């Protein structure tokens, strides 16, 4: 989300 | 190559920050820009950052949502997290641009085009 630089979570 | 920099291109931005980044994409960018620069936080590492949903209201209100993915750069290696790693970044923003990746809030970057550099 905002700036946090994204979990990218490939299921 | 140190002097051929993996990053000479139109979506790779020398200084921003996190807002400053996003800044560029919710001001000057659209849904599904992706620019990818330096990272502050995390110096020798570089971040993806991009434009998620549509400002209109048809994903989200509040103008658009800018997400920032970190992309981990070992030995002039880059790798968001999926799939192979390159050692150049063309390749790696290439490489999601084909195959979105999805954060755990259900953010999912859908990189389609490079925020243009403006200088």
């Amino acid at each position: 989300e905002q700036t946090e630089y994204a979990t990218i979570v490939f299921p | 190559g140190p002097m051929a920099d993996p990053t000479s291109e139109r979506w790779f931005h020398g200084h921003l920050s996190g807002k400053e980044a996003e800044k560029l994409l919710t001001e000057k960018g659209k849904h599904g820009s992706f620019l990818v620069r330096e990272s502050q936080s995390h110096p020798g590492d570089f971040v993806l950052s991009v434009r998620t949903g549509d400002d209109k209201g048809e994903s989200n209100d509040g103008k658009s949502k800018v997400t920032h993915v970190m992309i981990r750069c070992q030995e002039l290696k880059y790798d968001v997290g999926g799939g192979e790693r390159f050692d150049s970044l063309t390749d790696l923003v290439e490489h999601y641009k084909k195959n979105p990746m999805v954060e755990t809030l259900g953010t999912v970057l859908q990189l389609k085009q490079p925020l243009n550099t403006t200088r």
